[PDB]
């Protein structure tokens, strides 16, 4: 396929293994930051997302003691860290927004395998883009992936229905159902999931 | 208006396009003990011999990527900081934008601290529109801020420097003493251009020294032990 395509799960339970290979994988995880619904370091830990990717990036979004955290689970799940966006929050009249107040959010950038044929080198590491809804990511953010790796398939965990793009597979537990259309990904999930949807 | 892709249309950066408390700088410049300084060529230097134990320590090692002698992260993290920390005390680490982004993280927790910010030195090409391993290109640095024990934002926006020009934008030192940290600062890797009063600077390219442990440590003999840098000088005679 090419058009959105997306899964409503729990993606602790989710057999990710049905949705093959990706040249690129973002993540906004719901960290376990010392009020609305987390993960635990160690379910953190424990996603398989080893097999999304054999060579290509991940994108991992971090906060607080998940920049630290998240820098474990990126090194666990076999990545190297190559690259670290910075996203500076401003206004709509480009004005920036416990020791120090924070202007920015972090996003990791590991790399795995070896990668081919991707523009490294186009965009710059800093993102100037608004605020919006509480949580919601700035969109530049898959300009820069789709010039980093374009026509490529790509896989955003984590994702709320704003989020859907062309090219990517989102997973997400605030999906609405389960819209899919690559057919080997439809193959796949049909095999796994004949009655639709399961746990553990 | 994305400005990622007016970067990559017209190379100015995202950041050219960010736009745009007295009385306590009157305090912490009251406060300040006179600049001290030390040349010590650091990796020789048994950095036991800088006492009092620090309040901060702002360090700032010649990392090899600042030139497009250079310390590696292996002789950084090798360095006996925590013999010189005060049992509650801060460190920053400018740590760069690369590896130095994960082996800064581990020094911290090796001489016990627990990072609690993490400042970033946002550079703009406005006058002026690779690493292997990078993804994108790199217009940032990093300062890491430790603690161990028990009105600023976390970005510095300036100008990309020169090339050959590796000083550091001098608002990391406004940031630091608006914390009112304690007044026993010191500054490892510093030079005659970041000489500071409040400060006591440390480094191998000092031409003058004036640094004394006994006169340094006097400026801390009671009652003035433990000022924290913002507050009036303690009445005498
Ligand atoms: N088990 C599961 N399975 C499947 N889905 C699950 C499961 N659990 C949860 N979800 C779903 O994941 C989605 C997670 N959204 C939250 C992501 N994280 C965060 N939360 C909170 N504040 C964050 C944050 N990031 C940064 N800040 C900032 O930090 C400060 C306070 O911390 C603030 O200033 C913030 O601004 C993803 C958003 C998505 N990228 C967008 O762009 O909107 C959401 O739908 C959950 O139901």
């Amino acid at each position: 396929l090419f058009p959105p395509q997306w899964i409503c799960c729990d993606i602790r339970y989710l057999d990710v293994s049905i949705l093959g290979k990706f040249a690129v994988v973002m993540a906004d995880p719901p960290w376990d930051i010392h009020p609305y619904g987390t993960l635990t370091d160690d379910e953190m830990r424990r996603l398989n997302i080893p097999v999304l990717q054999d060579d290509g990036f991940l994108f991992l979004w971090v906060t607080g003691r998940a920049m630290e955290l998240g820098r474990e689970c990126l090194n666990l799940w076999g990545y190297e860290r190559v690259d670290e966006i910075i996203w500076v929050k401003t206004n709509q009249l480009q004005r920036i927004i416990h020791w120090l107040n924070h202007g920015k959010e972090h996003c990791l950038v590991g790399v795995k395998g070896n990668p081919q044929g991707f523009n490294q080198g186009l965009d710059c590491d800093v993102i100037v883009a608004e605020v919006r809804s509480t949580s919601h990511k700035p969109d530049e953010i898959y300009g820069m992936i789709e010039r980093l790796s374009p026509g490529t398939r790509k896989i955003e965990l984590f994702g709320r229905p704003h989020n859907v793009q062309p090219n990517w597979i989102t997973l997400g537990n605030q999906l609405d159902g389960i819209h899919l259309l690559d057919p080997d990904v439809v193959a796949r999930f049909k095999q796994r999931y004949p009655d639709g949807i399961i746990s553990k | 208006n994305d400005y990622c892709q007016h970067f990559v249309d017209t190379g100015h950066r995202p950041q050219n396009f960010i736009r745009d408390i007295r009385l306590k700088d009157e305090l912490i410049a009251k406060s300040n003990t006179p600049p001290m300084y030390l040349q010590a060529d650091i990796e020789a230097f048994d950095i036991r011999e800088l006492t009092p134990k620090f309040d901060v320590i702002l360090l700032e090692p010649p990392l090899e990527e600042y030139y497009r002698k250079c310390w590696t992260w292996d002789d950084i993290m090798k360095l006996e900081i925590d013999e010189i920390a005060a049992p509650r005390s801060f460190i920053f680490l400018w740590c760069g934008s690369g590896e130095g982004l994960d082996l800064g993280r581990v020094c911290l927790r090796k001489w016990g601290y627990r990072r609690c910010e993490d400042i970033c030195w946002i550079k703009t090409n406005k006058n002026n529109p690779l690493d292997p391993k990078a993804v994108f290109q790199r217009t940032k640095e990093h300062c890491l801020m430790g603690i161990k024990g028990t009105v600023d934002i976390d970005l510095i926006i300036t100008e990309e420097p020169e090339i050959g020009n590796i000083e550091k934008p001098v608002e990391i030192f406004h940031i630091i003493e608006h914390f009112c940290l304690g007044r026993r600062r010191l500054h490892l890797f510093g030079r005659d251009s970041t000489i500071r009063p409040g400060w006591l600077t440390v480094g191998p390219t000092l031409t003058n020294s004036n640094y004394n442990a006994e006169t340094y440590a006097s400026y801390f003999s009671a009652p003035n032990s433990y000022l924290t840098g913002c507050t009036e000088e303690i009445e005498r005679l």
